[PDB]
């Protein structure tokens, strides 16, 4: 789908796009390419769409947010109020019928435990609908590609 | 963030929380978007870089399989022995990416180990869940098949 140089370019920049005032110059020193070749290649690639992105990704939890799975057991006659208080929720970024009496399950990320929980409480509140707050104290091993 | 951040630092995340800029000099480009010199810049995202508060900052590329196809959220009942042996146990498995261990003291909800299950079919991911049963002491559970994915959307951090 690409040359060797290809693969060896989104090798580095998949590690890591240098921190240099010229990247592009940095990468083409390394990889035996001219400056302005590396960016033709990266914005082919882009274009491409085999680069998604080419910027930051954080930790969540170096940045002060927490995280927590949240469930609850939602009767059909509240199910279309409760999943649009539930996705109005710019940190909810899951959500998901399933199939279980807890049927409605999401995630919910915010800069605080106190948040996260008055979130909560607040779509109980808009829905008569109580929720299952269940974060995680443990992960056992996360792998991504 | 404004605890941890500056405003001129708060911006440069902003801009690269979604792409760098499109040339050959992109951190001068965010120098001149947000408030600050070039060389604060490469400084603020070295910092976080080598604090882990950036996981990667380059590329973010598409196919390698995701998992193959098809995943699988199951939950297991686990008392405070166990945890931390299945939960082990459990993500040996080839096709478990990660174990989460939440907590629940709601009667009606006792399950509290949970394994997302990577597969191909059904019984795939089904016959995965006979494996964790043969090689942990992992037993009731219960499979929360998904039925409907009714939102999916990547969290912006900094607004």
């Amino acid at each position: 789908d690409m040359d060797s140089m290809d693969r060896q370019l989104l090798d580095i920049i998949q590690t890591g796009f240098p921190l240099s005032p010229r990247p592009y110059a940095e990468l083409g020193q390394r990889l035996g390419l001219d400056e302005q070749e590396v960016l033709d290649r990266v914005r082919g690639l882009k274009a491409r769409k085999i680069i998604r992105r080419l910027g930051a990704n954080f930790q969540s939890a170096k940045l002060g947010f927490v995280s927590t799975l949240c469930a609850a057991k939602v009767p059909q006659d509240k199910m279309d109020a409760f999943v649009a208080e539930v996705n109005a929720k710019p940190g909810v970024t899951h959500n998901y019928l399933r199939e279980h009496d807890y049927n409605i399950w999401f995630t919910l990320i915010s800069p605080s435990r106190e948040e996260t929980q008055a979130i909560l409480d607040g779509i109980t509140q808009a829905t008569g609908v109580p929720i299952l707050n269940l974060p995680a104290t443990k992960l056992f091993k996360i792998r991504v590609d | 963030m404004s605890h941890q951040f500056s405003p001129e630092e708060q911006a440069v995340l902003r801009i690269v929380q979604a792409n760098l800029p499109d040339s050959l000099t992109p951190y001068a480009d965010l120098a001149e978007q947000a408030g600050m010199t070039e060389a604060q810049v490469l400084e603020l995202l070295g910092r976080l870089k080598a604090s882990g508060a950036i996981r990667r900052f380059g590329a973010s590329i598409k196919h390698q399989k995701t998992g193959w196809t098809h995943n699988a959220m199951v939950a297991w009942k686990v008392t405070p022995d166990q945890v931390d042996d299945c939960g082990r146990k459990a993500a040996e498995h080839s096709h478990i990416s990660h174990v989460y261990y939440r907590p629940s003291s709601a009667p009606d909800w006792p399950y509290e180990m949970y394994t997302m299950i990577h597969g191909r079919s059904e019984a795939e991911c089904l016959g995965v869940v006979e494996d964790v049963k043969r090689t942990t002491s992992l037993k009731e559970h219960a499979i929360l098949r998904s039925l409907k994915e009714l939102k999916k959307t990547s969290m912006t951090y900094f607004t």
